[PDB]
RNA sequence: GAUUAAUAGGGACAGUCG
RNA sequence: GUUUUCAUUAAUCAGGAACGUAAACUAUU
């Protein structure tokens, strides 16, 4: 698999699609 | 208009008035003008270059006429570059003041380059098809842009 | 060995730079029996002599 | 004005097909035409270039033909 | 296969180049001192700090 | 934590898809055993 | 074909980053400096090549150019300013001991070669020269109108005074020192990534540029160019003429360095290996025998020229046999079997 | 199509580093690439820009940056939430980096830790 | 009182083309 | 092709509308 891709979405070539379900996500894990 | 006259503006006056009569058998925007506005400052050392402001549509009236009008100019006045622009008063301001700036030749590209950091510079690059006479003039088209609007630009012929 | 393979050497070259024998050569040519435009005009040499 | 060589291109198709009524590549081409037609002249309604009542189906037609 | 295919490149015509080589450079056919002043290359580079040169030479 | 000569080869072997493991691997404040063998094979390496 | 075993070494651990600057001492022999992507430098003493002499974080941004001094202290420059340390202290010393930002964005390095004067080519279309412990802030020398990055630059070093440079808008351009002006400038058709001095002709320069071509110009006439190597795929990133002056070493943008001849114009010799990952800066040592590559894998790799010639002295039948398969080789390199085998080579 | 042009110039550039480029012809420009150009410029991922018109963008690139790429929702992002952010994004804290179109302008997060604002998490490269 | 005029659109004209 | 105009009029498809004996080896590159 390729390293470079980050973790929180999919990516489709050069976008970066994240769901708000993981953006509550990285949200919540602050609080 | 609003001129009351200076020691350089009656004389610019006196000018057109000597190009009114005892020559030319040319005359078309010269009659419908009188004082406009001049501006006297410095180029390179020691030299000078003069520039002229007209209202709004004698501009196109004189780029109907400025071939020879302006190398009269030249010649009966002081030895100096004389050059004519438009009064005004922000970017397409910028953009007319350039373009009535070089009055004959067309100007082709903008290229703003930034360097490795956040400087930026702005090179103008004209038409190819005069280049005889204006590579001389083209430090004057630069201060004079500079002195007037504070961006710094460069004038260049392409290759 | 060492000396000049002379026909690759002309071939080179070429590739840089870019009454009696005929009637032979016609009874050579008229025995495959292609008619052949360098025949054609060999042909037509023939009957200019 | 576009609208206006449109309906005028809609006016030809539609004449030339109640004349021959048989084939269906016309048809075809008509039915774009009103598409755009009708695109279009909703985006000038919008702007507010002509009266909000004006409509066209054959009778607008009729009348700028006649 | 061994014959050479065209001339090398400094060379003009066929009787200077497969007149030119004519002899043999190993020592069977030559002298010591011929031999050594044959196989002698053009530059030759001890080692130390090969500096660029500082004053012309001639 | 220490890495050597042989796992740095074969991050090398793998082409730039890797040079952000490449990088993450060449920090500094990291030993590295210099190894002396000969087919930088890391298995071995590690395992002998 | 069968002994060619070019590659000798690793200078140690290498860096972080990519090795996009380097450069030797010139009055010394193994004494080598090496400026990486991340901002740090190091110096290497080529004896010892297990770990480095003297390191710091120089700048923030890539270091650019890099150069050593003619006592024993050495330059680096980045788009933060330029920075003169002295890396060989008996204590040492991380900080600088002079700074300069003021000129623009600095690009390149070059020094002299007897007195204390270097320049450094900025990006505002200047080059600009100090004069070591009696001058501060530098002269500036440009062409009248010009704008553009001068990327490269380069002091002569057999003919003092007279400075050949390269900008970015295709062109080079020469100056001279003695009277402080500008004085050439010719352009080219595609622009040039490096220029470089010959050492042993006073007046020659090779170009290496990105028509991926190396251009060898004679400098009182540019009319036309003296040669035209072409051996290359991608544009050249480095040239760097032989000190004894009759090779060149081209480190390309792929994975290439080739090794040429003076008045060849086509690859005596190419390395290439996996584990370098492109190529940005290559030199000789002044041994003319070992040339220097910095990748951008974050090596500095060590290869031999003469890439089947072993070193150390050797005995007086070895040599004989030596020089006696290379002349022989001179004469009979064109028939068919030699000339295959000769230029069969790996890519 | 993807009215992000923003997205467009990006895939651009990075098509030019996978494919080993030197120079880019972004087709079409805005102010937000601009300012994109303008801070991987500062943090020294690329060599040189210009901008002329007809316009268009040229870039001269070094060949040192590996990816880059736009956040879509273009999410707004206070600073803890920064800090995991960047730690969730990039392969490491100490390489590459992620912008904000804060209501300071548009710079890199180690900028925006400097000066105490947060903003859209809109961008990112390494 | 009314921007670039888009390397997204539609329209007109001319010579064509199937 | 133009020495031609209006200047977002655009893209996508829920719903909907017009057209209608067979198979059988397979942002660039
Ligand atoms: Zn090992």
């Amino acid at each position: 698999r390729p390293v470079d891709l980050p973790a929180v979405g999919r990516m489709r070539g050069a976008e970066l699609r994240i769901s708000a379900k993981e953006a509550a996500a990285i949200a919540r894990e602050v609080r | 208009s609003r001129q009351n006259p200076s020691d350089l503006e009656r004389a610019i006056a006196g000018a057109l008035y000597d190009l009114e009569t005892n020559t030319a058998d040319l005359k078309a925007a010269l009659r419908p003008l009188q004082f406009v506005s001049a501006r006297e400052i410095e180029v390179g050392h020691g030299k000078k270059a003069i520039v002229i402001f007209v209202p709004v549509p004698a501009l196109q009236g004189f780029h109907r006429v400025q071939q020879r009008l302006t190398r009269e100019l030249e010649k009966k006045f002081s030895d100096r570059h004389v050059l004519i622009l438009a009064a005004r008063r922000l970017t397409a301001v910028h953009d007319a003041i350039l373009t009535d700036l070089v009055y004959p030749v067309e100007i082709v590209g903008k290229r703003l380059r930034t360097k490795e950091d956040g400087s930026k510079v702005l090179k103008v690059i004209l038409d190819e098809k005069e280049r005889g006479g204006v590579d001389y003039r083209l430090d004057t088209y630069s201060e004079v842009y500079r002195r007037l609007t504070g961006r710094n630009v460069t004038f260049e012929f392409p290759q | 060995i060492g000396n000049l393979d002379l026909r690759s050497e002309k071939q080179r070259q070429a590739e840089r730079d870019l009454n009696t024998a005929l009637k032979k050569y016609l009874r050579k040519q008229r025995k495959k029996n292609i008619i052949d435009e360098k025949r054609l005009k060999a042909e037509e040499l023939y009957r200019q002599m | 004005e576009d609208l206006y060589f449109l309906i005028k291109k809609a006016v030809a198709v539609r004449k030339h097909l109640e004349r021959n009524r048989k084939d269906k590549d016309s048809k075809f081409r008509l039915i774009l035409i009103e598409s755009r037609i009708h695109r279009l002249a909703r985006y000038y309604k919008t702007v507010g270039v002509l009266p909000p009542t004006w409509k066209y189906e054959s009778s607008t037609a009729s009348t700028l033909v006649a | 296969k061994y014959l050479a295919t065209g001339l090398p490149h400094p060379f003009e015509s066929q009787q200077q180049y497969e007149r030119s080589l004519r002899l043999p450079v190993g020592p069977e056919w030559m002298t010591k001192e011929t031999f050594q002043d044959a196989t002698k290359p053009r530059v030759i580079i001890k080692q130390g700090i090969i500096a660029p040169m500082s004053k012309p030479m001639y | 934590i220490i890495i050597t000569s042989c796992v740095m080869a074969e991050l090398e072997k793998l082409g730039p898809r890797y040079r952000v493991a490449l990088m993450i691997a060449r920090d500094e404040r990291w030993q590295r055993l210099t190894c002396d063998h000969k087919g930088t094979y890391a298995d071995d390496c590690i395992v002998d | 074909r069968m002994f060619a075993k070019p590659f000798l070494g690793q200078l140690g651990n290498g860096h972080v980053q990519g090795v996009y600057s380097m450069c030797k001492d010139k009055n010394s022999l193994n004494c080598i400096a090496s400026g990486s992507g991340d901002g740090v430098v190091k110096v290497w003493d080529l004896t010892t090549r297990d770990e480095e002499t003297w390191r710091v974080a120089a700048h923030n941004n890539i270091v650019k150019g890099l150069t050593f001094t003619n006592d024993k202290k050495l330059l680096s420059c980045a788009t933060d300013g330029i920075k003169l340390w002295d890396p060989y202290a008996s204590p040492s010393n991380t900080t600088p001991i002079a700074t300069w930002q003021e000129g623009g964005p600095y690009t390149s390095l070059s020094f002299h070669r007897s007195a204390n004067t270097f320049a450094a080519s900025s990006g505002q279309g200047c080059i600009r020269i100090w004069d070591l412990e009696h001058s501060t802030a530098g002269q500036a020398i440009q062409w009248p109108s010009f704008v553009d990055t001068i990327t490269d630059v380069c002091f002569n070093q057999v003919e003092t005074s007279v400075i050949g440079s390269v900008a970015t808008d295709r062109s080079i351009i020469l100056f001279d020192l003695r009277t402080n002006m500008p004085v050439i400038k010719t352009v080219l058709h595609f622009a040039c990534n490096r220029i470089v001095f010959n050492p042993m002709e006073a007046m020659n320069l090779a170009v290496a540029s990105e028509d991926h071509n190396i251009y060898i110009f004679d400098a009182r006439n540019f009319d036309k160019a003296l040669n035209i190597q072409k051996g290359h795929v991608a544009a050249v990133m480095d040239v760097e003429f032989s000190p004894t002056g009759e090779e060149l070493v081209s480190g390309s943008y792929d994975r290439t360095i080739r090794l040429w001849r003076r008045d060849a114009g086509h690859s005596r010799d190419v390395y290439h290996t996996k584990r370098m990952q492109r190529v940005f800066r290559t030199m000789w040592t002044m041994d003319s025998k070992y040339i220097l590559t910095g990748s951008d894998d974050g090596n500095v790799r060590l290869w031999r020229a003469n890439a089947s010639e072993r070193s150390g002295v050797k005995a007086t039948r070895q040599r004989q046999a030596l020089e006696y398969n290379n002349a022989l080789l001179d004469r009979y390199g064109h028939l068919p079997e030699i000339r295959r085998i000769r230029r069969h080579r790996h890519l | 199509v993807r009215t992000s042009v923003l997205h467009d110039a990006l895939n651009s550039i990075n098509n030019a580093e996978k494919m080993g480029k030197r120079q880019v012809m972004i087709r079409p420009s805005s102010k937000v690439i601009v300012k994109f150009l303008q801070v991987m410029q500062r943090h020294g991922y690329i060599g040189e820009f210009e901008e002329v018109d007809n316009g268009k963008i040229v870039v001269q690139l070094n060949g040192r940056l590996n990816k880059c790429g736009v956040i879509s929702p273009r999410y707004n992002v206070r600073l803890a939430e920064l800090e995991k952010w960047v730690t969730k994004l990039l392969p490491a804290r100490q390489f590459g980096y992620v912008i904000l179109t804060t209501s300071a302008g548009i710079m890199d997060h180690e900028e925006a830790r400097r000066k105490h604002v947060a903003g859209k998490i809109i961008g990112f490269f390494y």
